[PDB]
RNA sequence: CUAAGGGUCGGGUACGAUCAACUUA
RNA sequence: UCUUAAGGUAGCCAAAUGCCUCGUCAUCUAAUUAGUGACGCGCAUGAAUGGAUUAACGAGAUUCCCACUGUCCCUAUCUAC
RNA sequence: UAUCUGGUUGAUCCUGCCAGUAGUCAUAUGCUUGUCUCAAAGAUUAAGCCAUGCAUGUCUAAGUAUAAGCAAUUUAUACAGUGAAACUGCGAAUGGCUCAUUAAAUCAGUUAUCGUUUAUUUGAUAGUUCCUUUACUACAUGGUAUAACUGUGGUAAUUCUAGAGCUAAUACAUGCUUAAAAUCUCGACCCUUUGGAAGAGAUGUAUUUAUUAGAUAAAAAAUCAAUGUCUUCGGACUCUUUGAUGAUUCAUAAUAACUUUUCGAAUCGCAUGGCCUUGUGCUGGCGAUGGUUCAUUCAAAUUUCUGCCCUAUCAACUUUCGAUGGUAGGAUAGUGGCCUACCAUGGUUUCAACGGGUAACGGGGAAUAAGGGUUCGAUUCCGGAGAGGGAGCCUGAGAAACGGCUACC
RNA sequence: GUCGGAUUUCCAACGGGGCCUUUCCUUCUGGCUAACCUUGAGCUUGGCGAACCAGGACUUUUACUUUGAAAAAAUUAGAGUGUUCAAAGCAGGCGUAUUGCUCGAAUAUAUUAGCAUGGAAUAAUAGAAUAGGAC
RNA sequence: ACCCACUCGGCACCUUACGAGAAAUCAAAGUCUUUGGGUUCUGGGGGGAGUAUGGUCGCAAGGCUGAAACUUAAAGGAAUU
RNA sequence: CGCCCGUCGCUAGUACCGAUUGAAUGGCUUAGUGAGGCCUCAGGAUCUGCUUAGAGAAGGGGGCAACUCCAUCUCAGAGCGGAGAAUUUGGACAAACUUGGUCAUUUAGAGGAACUAAAAGUCGUAACAAGGUUUCCGUAGGUGAACCUGCGGAAGGAUCAUU
RNA sequence: GACCCUUAAC
């Protein structure tokens, strides 16, 4: 089948290899699982030394993380504008690794209301008390807070959803944020 | 399948075969000591041939070498046990001059020849 | 050398975290490596701003095995240069020998500065491409 | 091989566990164990060839069925479990113990140890880490896996053991001054007294070792077993108290103390 | 659907909206 | 040996030049007065009355093969005038 | 055992071959049925084709037997002996054979894995599992398609097969019981004056972020809008916790979380000892088999550091479609153009690349030797490859297995 | 005077080591205080350092040393051994006649790249030349 | 411009001469079995044969490179008579 | 009266050129066609609650006009709590063809042109002596054959030599 | 001046 040996590639002065062996157990590859969005489907694979490995198609939902913030949540994924890697990814909707996605904003604006309970723009006792020792905190990113607006996030995914079959990432932030933000809304 | 038997031959042939100094010298030797092969006169020659070689290699080696001291010694005690040289001697001198007649001097058929219980090689 | 992000993906360190809601001078915490057996971390790594995962003190390739010297004979790679290390082989029969050499390809941090003609050392890592597996640790050019 | 060899031929059996060419054509396989293949004697082959305890395989299998002979205070009944370099084994048969040990000329030599002696062993430390839950360990050289070390004890040290329990008793440092065995290369058996030992930063440290002969040599660390300090070593040394006898001088001793 | 390929300015000592046509892949 | 001013050289050929002739051998075919290759005492080849060759070119002679087909086996049918 | 000798001339000295000579774990063959030990043996041609018969099966005190199998009950009226089958488990990836392919490719010296392990062995290691949750309540322990076996079967035929009724589940939503203590998160009691309660949960292991983490060479002082687990609004500002490597984002913590239940023993044998208000009720001892994780062992995969015969009658080679490098992804057990999305012509080459040949598997070695060498090495050991030729794959820890399967020739 | 037998001082090439002779084998952290006229009986109760020590990016670059941490076994060379000898094999040997004990299974770069406080003789594109040099 | 004496460089010049060589002979053809200053090219019995299935240069003539089958006991060098 | 060269003729052998587009055999196509596995989009034979007031053939508190978490063998549009064979319904590994390229003396061929040998053959006599024109080299032309001739060169010459 | 040749037959 798919195969990962050297043996079939030329060689680095330019040489044709002859034919050492037959393709090996051991040296195998398989195809890709071009991971989707919706209805999750994850099919375990068998890997050497027993070992399953869980391939993802078609997946819902993924956990993100807010680094700036120490805090993930379970949230679905709308879809991916941007790959490095390949344009079709993104036309397709594919969930690879890296890729920049949309994701609902919702838990963690819920979470930022719980947590911080700032106003965007110009309750409880025991809140109150938190509320004020978090404060001089709620105003991480005038480039982050426009997301809430539209209630989606832009982000990365950092799993390997063909792997793990997860789809877990961070909210981009930053200059990372800025850099795929220059992209994004390039002319 | 099980580890090979080694072997190894005992005899080498001459490399001139019809030396007459050396064929009259060979059957002559084989009628005072009443051997049945030139063989056995060849096979006495190669064992002369790695004991002078052995000699040889040692004595190239310097004085006081630890190689020459232990494996000239034990030459010396295997060859005087046997008693092909002269057990007078502590100098190492005998081994590169030892000749065929001393070998075959002192194979049983001669030795009970001598011992007066066999009165000739041939009855021996 | 000219441009850190000239590149589709976002060029990052892996796992070392600029937090924007801090604010003090040097922002992005950059991290590097010493490489170890002696070897001095250049200081165009520790201040520089290139990413190089692939760089052997600000990437995460680990230098051990065989550490080898040679003469840059190109530099026309993007961040890989070969390198000619010239020997003697020994001919027995001959008793003297012949002139041997064997091009090897290294990668190259920009952390360093290399033409044709310089010498370097190079230190094994894990293989970086189809013919790569070592990395430039010191180049004998001011 | 697609998968584990089972077999082992004589010719390739280790050189140390003096088997003949001759009268078969397999030599035990040590299975898995504590000791590697090549550094391991197997059960076998001890009880066997050491002793001639047994004429055949079939019979050692015999001693080994009735739960006789025991290793580190455990029965073994199997033919090929490999025992290795300082190991305890047991024949409750009159009371026989056993100290897998080193000769001078680098085979597993035969011991007589008694009952407060066949108590502990010693194992080097082969490194030093921490698993689960925090918790610190160090390998010995048999495999064993000792959990709350002595904080004090780093890699290439020595530990020794109770073999009733799986705790650590003593322990002697690595350092100059110090008695050690020599377990692997040419001087294999050699006691050696550490007098330095050179780094080479990478790889492959050397230690220089002299013998009360004052003979000193040189071996890479990994072969290199602390036994003790100056004087008495934590283990009865064997016959011969590895000295490395020159062929001159073996051939002498032989001839006079038959 | 995607990519590539152009024209027009105010310089305290690398910057942008404009605007534009059919050739390729 | 007789004879010519000289007795056709280098080449080429059953050639658009060979009568005999459908020349002989080979090849091509099931079968070839065709074609090609080759060969000789060439009716009557042959050197600017130019010889031999020759890439490219040719509504120029010719032979074969693949393709293709109503040229044919074996005709049938349709349209306009 | 550092020899030479014959042959060109009428004769001589040479050059130079031919021939002789000796050996051959080099083969064949010629000439022979009377000796001891030892021993190669369908490699060369045909990695050609195979009739037949064997070459992988497997049980313990201890996973299942009511065999309608054979057998003295009072230790065998639940079974407790032996025991054909069948299930389950393990093994069949070892071994053995052969040398076709294969020319930096195998191989050899066994560098590295800080680039990936866990039939197994050995050692260690899981008080966290009423997940419809402060018992509103089975663990003195929730079931089932089907094997054996009984039963008229079908087919010429095969180690072909559902057709009617029990077992191990370990097969499946299979599925409980062990508060602990500490920390963290949120908080249902009155005008609080640093508010302070119980209360509700979470925190075992198995899969992304981010980190006070994972530190560290030697001295005394200033300043922090929202007032330091303490004090009399100027006292101590006090060991403060920190393992390894040459080196790491290492080991291992801890914090959001995520996990479509991974595991976290409903299993088996022998032993029935003992305080008791006679109940398996308080505890029982050896063990067998465990499924997880870590280490260990046996292994596997991956590189070129250097090294390979002849050939220029092979000088240029690498040509959407990889061909050197970069970035990213996918795949993989894992690295890696291994594969997929771009520039630059990147990489190799007279120090011989790339082609061609090999009556080429590599090596340990063999024969032959004054010293240097020349030739050989199918073959007892090691490594590789293959199972008529290719290709693909299931199971399994491990195979691209062929005395496993699938397909074409 | 260290056994048919031998003692360094009236003699060997001494192979090597350290110190002076401009000569130098990088010098400084301190819990150790080392060779130094800081000293209790013919020898230390204050100090200068390698027969002792962790704290410097820096032992020009190499080839060629000697030295060996290593040719898997088998094989080869080779030690011992009463296979009857030998090829071979790795065995065996010896008793209080009757108990038991004991030696072995050594040891050796027939091709080439890592380490080596001791080796710079041999042989090169290394340093300070419009000083950018050293201390 | 000649003559003597030097000297450097050059063309050369008298011997079977220490040495070398098979000898012819050799101011190098010596310092070479007492075998090594540096370096390039070429040969390995005679013939087939400097004959291409090839390649390359040349207008051509040809140059350069360059076999095998097969067949031989010699071919050859320098002397002597 | 030695030796000795070439053409030509007869035999034999070896190799070469050669129309014939067979070198029929022997590794891959940036050509075609896709066996079979594997992944995947679907597909759905095959069965767990067999819970819905049917069912004057099961006792059911009352003085039988449908009052009870109930009935066979008939079954529920209770969504719903589930596995799952045949079925290329796309890919990827790779395979099912009178077709270009190359080759381990590697096998045909009219004819052509060499070489070698044998040979009691024909023609001359080119070379070896100044070989009767010294020989030889390179080159060009010519001629039955050796060979001759032109031009330049060599001595390996038949001259180491002239005033 | 001209001058070619020479056994298969021990």
């Amino acid at each position: 089948g798919i195969s990962r040996d050297s043996r079939h590639k030329r060689s680095a002065t330019g040489a044709k290899r002859a034919q050492f062996r037959k393709k090996r157990k051991f040296e195998l590859g398989r195809q890709p699982a071009n991971t989707k969005i919706g209805a999750k489907r994850i099919h375990s694979v068998r890997t050497r030394g027993g070992n399953k490995k869980y391939r993802a198609l078609r997946i819902e939902t993924g956990n993100f993380s807010w680094a700036s913030e120490g805090i993930s949540k379970k949230t679905r994924i709308a879809g991916v504008v941007y790959h490095p890697s390949n344009n079709e990814l993104v036309r397709t909707n594919t969930l690879t690794k890296a890729a920049i996605v949309q994701i609902d904003a919702t838990p963690f604006r819920q979470w930022f209301e719980a947590h911080y309970g700032q106003t965007l723009g110009k309750k409880s006792k025991n809140a109150e008390r938190k509320w004020a020792a978090r404060a001089a905190s709620a105003k991480i990113e005038s480039s982050v807070e426009s997301q809430f607006s539209a209630g989606r996030l832009y982000a990365c995914i950092s799993s390997r959803p063909g792997q793990s079959g997860r789809c877990d990432g961070y909210i981009l932030e930053g200059e990372e944020l800025a850099f795929y933000l220059r992209r994004l809304t390039a002319k | 399948p099980r580890a090979p038997r080694t072997y190894s031959k005992t005899y080498s042939t001459p490399k001139r075969p019809y030396e007459s100094s050396r064929l009259d010298a060979e059957l002559k030797l084989a009628g005072e000591f009443g051997l049945k092969n030139k063989k056995e006169i060849y096979r006495i020659s190669f064992q002369l041939s790695k004991i002078r070689r052995a000699a040889r290699d040692l004595l190239t080696r310097d004085e006081k070498d630890p190689k020459r001291l232990f494996e000239g010694n034990a030459l010396i005690r295997r060859l005087v046990r046997v008693g092909v040289l002269s057990e007078d001697k502590k100098k190492l001198d005998y081994v590169l001059a030892l000749k065929v007649e001393d070998f075959l001097e002192r194979r049983l058929q001669t030795q009970v020849y001598k011992l007066g219980l066999a009165k000739s090689v041939h009855h021996a | 050398e000219l441009t850190v992000q000239s590149e589709r993906a976002f060029q990052k360190q892996p796992h070392i975290f600029n937090n924007p809601k801090v604010k003090t001078s040097k922002r992005t915490k950059r991290w590097y490596k010493n490489a170890g057996l002696g070897f001095k971390t250049p200081k165009t790594a520790i201040e520089g701003s290139y990413i190089d995962k692939k760089c052997p003190f600000t990437g995460l390739v680990s230098i051990r095995g065989k550490i080898l010297t040679g003469t840059v004979v190109s530099t026309k790679m993007h961040r890989t240069i070969v390198i000619r290390r010239a020997y003697l082989h020994y001919i027995p029969k001959y008793n003297r020998y012949e002139k041997r050499h064997k091009n090897v390809p290294v990668h190259v941090s920009p952390a360093f500065r290399v033409q044709v003609g310089d010498i370097v050392t190079v230190g094994q890592c894990r293989p970086i491409s189809k013919t790569v597996r070592f990395n430039v640790v010191k180049v004998s050019a001011a | 091989a697609r998968g584990p060899k089972k077999h082992l031929k004589r010719l390739a059996a280790p050189h140390h566990w003096l088997l003949d060419k001759l009268s078969g054509c397999y030599a035990p396989r040590p299975s898995a164990g504590p000791h590697k293949l090549r550094e391991s004697l197997p059960l076998i082959v001890f009880l066997r060839n050491r002793l001639k305890y047994a004429l055949n395989g079939r019979e050692v299998k015999a001693i080994l069925m009735q739960r006789h002979v025991k290793v580190d205070g455990k029965v073994r009944t199997d033919t090929t479990y490999p025992a290795g370099f300082m190991d305890v084994i047991t024949l409750d048969a009159t009371n026989e113990n056993f100290r897998l040990v080193y000769d001078v000329k680098g085979r597993f030599a035969v011991h007589r140890i008694t009952d407060e002696e066949a108590s502990y062993k010693l194992g080097k430390v082969k490194k030093v880490q921490l698993g689960k839950k925090g918790v610190p360990y160090v390998v010995t050289h048999d495999g064993r896996t000792i959990r709350y070390p002595d904080p004090n004890i780093k890699v290439n040290d020595t530990v020794k053991i109770d073999l009733a329990s799986g705790k650590i008793t003593d322990f002697i440092k690595f350092d100059a001054g110090k008695l050690v065995y020599v377990t692997g290369g040419r001087n294999l058996g050699r006691i050696g007294t550490i007098v330095h030992k050179e780094r080479h930063d990478g790889g492959f440290d050397l230690v220089h070792i002299k013998d009360s002969l004052d003979n000193t040599f040189v071996t890479r660390l990994n072969n290199v077993f602390v036994i003790g300090e100056q004087g008495k070593p934590y283990i009865s040394l064997p016959k011969g108290k590895g000295i490395k006898l020159s062929i001159a001088e073996e051939r002498d001793r032989r001839r006079a103390q038959q």
